[PDB]
């Protein structure tokens, strides 16, 4: 539908980058419908208790 | 650390201070007010010196003493900082160091009457 | 207890001290030290006290 | 104490009475006034009895009181008929109650 | 001194100081308006950079009856000559260095007040 | 490091009069603790102790 | 932090700040406008065309020309809007949601200085006069605190702090939880008018709103909904 | 540390009345309204301020003080939980009825007695044996509850007695007592 791909990409995206960084700066953060966010790969060693 | 006899009398020491710590005008300056006296010779005012000394609106600005001593300046030199930092814009008329009220007198030469608001913040 | 007497006699004559340069810059006395305002040459006057 | 009290007693007539009618092609007017509560009761393959604090306390369940509204509907749509269907004591939810209050048992 | 601010007259808007650039002669012209009318001061704006204040200026003599400030009757009133006088500080933020008392008569239909 | 503020409206508790630098009023304690502290100073003691 | 009482409407609060540094412009930051108003453009859109007008309500004795030079640079700086027309342009064009039409602008930036700003002292139709004399209460304090005539607040004192007992920390809860089961309400009288056959509400009261979201918030201590409880 | 705390022994936390007996006591003593006022007569006069709500204006306000304060030691149109500020520095009368104050109840200083007297304390004394209790302290009008902003204006004397004495003098003003 060669338009319908752009919002297939958009989304494909976002998810991909969530994934490995759920904190974005002005982005909606990936949560659990029980209304969490995700652990993405980055907080699994970002600070303290990584 | 003052270096050479500076460092023993507390006199000669002071005026380092002086030549060192940061004096602007507001800090020597008491009382700023505009008019616009036409007529040079006319003076709105009480003051026979202008009289002597020969735009229509000034900026008389009455100095402070107790202020203008404890740091030691004459108006000589804040008369030319006062040219000089303006150039020759401008035409102070400064008091003389015999009377009581020390008074200034600025007028500008060449929204005219913002300015001398403008030139005196 | 004569220590306690002691005590309350310097105790008085400090709070008798202090009283009188609460008097001093009350009636514009107290000048100020040199590199301080009024309110702090008095308070430094109450707490050497 | 005092301010649940004061909870219960005003301000739950407050918020319920100022709430603004709902409408909606014809449209209604559906409107909440008077609410009531009561006191614990638990069974409300069982009856409706009064739950004891110590009694909730040992089954973990919740001391609470449930509360209703009387509310009247109003649709009303073209030849100008309109019934106040109203619906008295209309169950609206269960409101725990603070322990020896002026709702406790 | 001061200048006010002087309104107009023709729609109450603020007049401002104009030069009249013919006669010689300080103006208070309007924006919204067409109204001139003629200075009389000839003095536009004044500054006090020493912020010189009088205190007495702004005590109300409503003062007085306030329990919770202090009482001497060791100096009576001028106008009146009662015995009674609260006092207090400046009670002014901006005091630059001043711990001067005020006195006010505590006596009604009086309200004097006086420095020492 | 200063004496006790003037918390309320120039004084530093409603027991005090306004503008009252005295020692008592600004809080120099000057009981001990064998003595006992007086109810006000039992209150600036333990501003200054917190 | 201008409240009414429990409304549906929260907490709505104004700023009338003044700028460091002409000099000495107050501002006025309105709930639900991004930028800042100088105050002079809202008392013309509350309604005062005239300049004297504002002033007799910012500064009673008008025989102190002590702050009334402290008002003139912000009275300088609007006299390009002066009836109250474009003044509701000014700050109609500032919303968060700026509407494309001019008219759609004032319908906005009148809605605003009537039920958004300062609601205490009224949300009426007609309210203008007395949110006028507690807006220039605002900025006659601001003066006061800037002439030095007057100490500055103190954030710590007691007397400026409120508690929040177990009767409106639960009232709430319980206005969220009234709006949500009238809005359970409206789309289930919705799905049901549409259908053209008529509705019940016996089904539409979801009871589980209520009984739920106290029982809910009141066990976790999250003082909110469970799907924004973090 | 310093954010948890606790209320202390007597503290009351008020909670909160309807301000509606009194805007209308206020209209009916010689107030002036805030829409019906010339803008030139807020100089010389005190500004009533009804729960931040700038209600009025108001010439004398040495009346408005007492006869406010007479009744709320009545316990009639004003609850005793209301809460009237008078700052005299600036002219301003702020009554506060809202709820979540916290507040704390003083005996009274008439002259430079308490007004607490023998028969309070021996009728209390057979309390539980009749019925007389805290409440007919309350509205006899012997104690009331003073509040964090209106002990700002308070002259507190921390006992009876020893600081109701005669001396030198320290205030001789004392509004309140501690219990
Ligand atoms: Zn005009
Ligand atoms: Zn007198």
């Amino acid at each position: 539908a060669a338009h319908v791909i752009a919002e297939d990409v958009k989304l494909l995206q976002f998810h991909v980058a969530t994934m490995v960084d759920n904190e974005l700066p002005g982005l909606p953060r990936a949560m659990q419908k029980s209304g969490r966010p995700l652990k993405s790969l980055k907080q699994r060693l970002k600070g303290k208790e990584g | 650390f003052l270096l050479g006899q500076s460092a023993r009398d507390a006199e000669r020491a002071k005026d380092i201070l002086c030549r060192l710590e940061h004096t602007t005008l507001r800090k020597v300056t008491a009382n700023t007010a505009i008019y616009y006296d036409p007529n040079p010779q006319s003076t709105v005012v009480a003051e026979d010196q202008e009289w002597v000394n020969v735009s229509p609106w000034l900026l008389r600005v009455e100095l402070d003493r107790k202020h203008m001593t404890d740091r030691k300046l004459t108006m000589e030199q804040i008369a030319e900082k006062i040219n000089a930092g303006f150039g020759d814009d401008l035409n102070c008329i400064f008091n003389d160091d015999n009377a009581e009220k020390l008074v200034l007198r600025i007028r500008i030469m060449n929204d005219d009457d913002v300015f001398l608001r403008c030139i005196e913040s | 207890s004569k220590t306690y007497q002691d005590i309350q006699n310097t105790i008085k004559k400090a709070k008798q001290d202090v009283i009188e340069v609460i008097e001093k810059a009350h009636n514009n006395e107290l000048e100020p030290t040199p590199g301080n305002t009024l309110r702090q040459t008095f308070e430094n006057q109450v707490n050497r006290i | 104490l005092d301010s649940f009290d004061e909870f219960i007693q005003m301000s739950v007539q407050r918020i319920v009475e100022d709430a603004p009618p709902i409408d909606l092609p014809p449209r209604y007017l559906l409107k909440f006034e008077q609410i009531y509560l009561s006191k614990p009761t638990h069974w409300e393959d069982g009856a409706p009895s009064p739950m004891m604090p110590n009694e909730a306390r040992l089954r973990n369940l919740t001391y609470s009181a449930p509360l209703y509204v009387d509310i009247t509907k109003t649709v009303i749509k073209e030849g100008e008929e309109q019934l106040q269907t109203q619906h008295q004591k209309t169950f609206i939810g269960k409101i725990p109650i603070m322990l020896r209050s002026t709702y406790c048992l | 001194g001061f200048v006010g601010i002087r309104f107009c007259q023709e729609c109450n808007n603020m007049l401002y100081p104009k030069e009249d650039k013919e006669n010689r002669i300080l103006l208070y012209a309007c924006r919204n308006c067409d109204y001139q009318q003629e200075a009389d001061n000839s003095c536009i704006y004044v500054n006090k950079i020493t912020h010189e204040v009088d205190e007495l200026t702004q005590i109300i003599a409503d003062v007085s009856q306030d329990p919770t400030l202090p009482r001497t009757e060791d100096h009576p009133c001028q106008k009146c000559g009662h015995k009674e006088a609260v006092f207090f500080q400046s009670h002014s933020a901006r005091a630059e260095d001043a711990m001067r008392l005020y006195y006010v008569c505590t006596a009604p239909h009086c309200g004097h007040r006086w420095t020492e | 490091g200063k004496r006790i503020p003037f918390g309320f409206k120039h004084r530093t508790l409603p027991h005090f009069i306004k503008d009252d630098y005295g020692p008592e009023s600004r809080g120099f304690v000057e009981n001990s603790y064998l003595a006992g502290l007086t109810p006000t100073e039992f209150f600036f003691h333990a501003m200054g102790g917190r | 932090r201008s409240c009414l009482e429990n409304s549906s409407r929260p907490t709505s609060t104004i700023w009338v700040s003044m700028l460091a540094r002409i000099g000495q412009r107050i501002v006025a930051t309105l709930p639900y406008i991004k930028q800042e108003v100088p105050i002079i453009i809202v008392f013309r859109a509350l309604g005062f065309v005239s300049d004297r007008d504002i002033l007799e309500h910012i500064i009673y004795d008008f025989e102190d020309p002590e702050m009334m030079e402290m008002v003139k640079p912000s009275l300088d700086e609007a006299f390009v809007i002066q009836e109250q027309n474009v003044a509701l342009n000014f700050i109609g064009s500032r919303g968060a949601k700026p509407g494309v039409t001019k008219e759609k602008r004032i319908k906005y930036a009148k809605e605003v200085l009537q039920k958004e700003m300062l609601p205490h002292v009224g949300v009426s139709d007609f309210c203008e006069t007395k949110k006028a004399y507690f807006l220039g209460y605002m900025v006659h304090r601001l003066l006061l605190a800037a002439l030095g005539r007057r100490e500055l607040d103190d954030r710590d004192h007691y007397g400026n702090k409120r508690l929040d007992l177990a009767g409106p920390l639960l009232a709430f809860l319980f206005r969220g939880m009234f709006k949500n089961l009238l809005k359970e309400v409206r789309i289930y009288a919705q799905k049901f008018i549409d259908r053209g056959k008529d509705f019940n509400l016996e089904l539409a009261i979801k009871t589980r709103i209520i009984s739920d979201g106290l029982k809910y918030s009141l066990a976790t201590g999250n003082w909110g909904d469970q799907k924004k409880a973090h | 540390v310093g954010l948890v705390k606790n209320l202390a022994l007597m503290a009351y936390i008020s909670v909160g009345s309807q301000p509606s007996p009194i805007l209308e006591f206020l209209e009916e003593w010689s107030m002036e309204n805030l829409e019906e006022i010339s803008p030139a007569a807020i100089a010389d006069a005190t500004k009533i301020f009804v729960n931040g709500c700038w209600v009025g204006i108001h010439k004398d306000p040495e009346q408005l003080m007492n006869t406010l304060r007479k009744l709320r030691r009545q316990m009639d149109i004003i609850v005793s939980e209301v809460s009237m500020i008078r700052d005299i520095r600036e002219r301003e009368i702020r009554i506060y009825t809202d709820a979540g104050r916290i507040c704390r109840p003083l005996l009274i200083v008439e002259k430079q007695k308490l007004l607490l007297k023998k028969r309070h304390i021996d009728q209390l004394k057979e309390r539980e044996y009749n019925n007389y209790s805290w409440q007919d302290l309350v509205a006899s009008g012997v104690v009331e509850y003073i509040d964090t902003l209106e002990e700002e204006t308070v002259m507190l004397a921390m006992t009876p007695d020893d600081l109701q004495e005669k001396e030198v003098a320290y205030c001789s003003t004392y509004t309140h007592c501690e219990i």
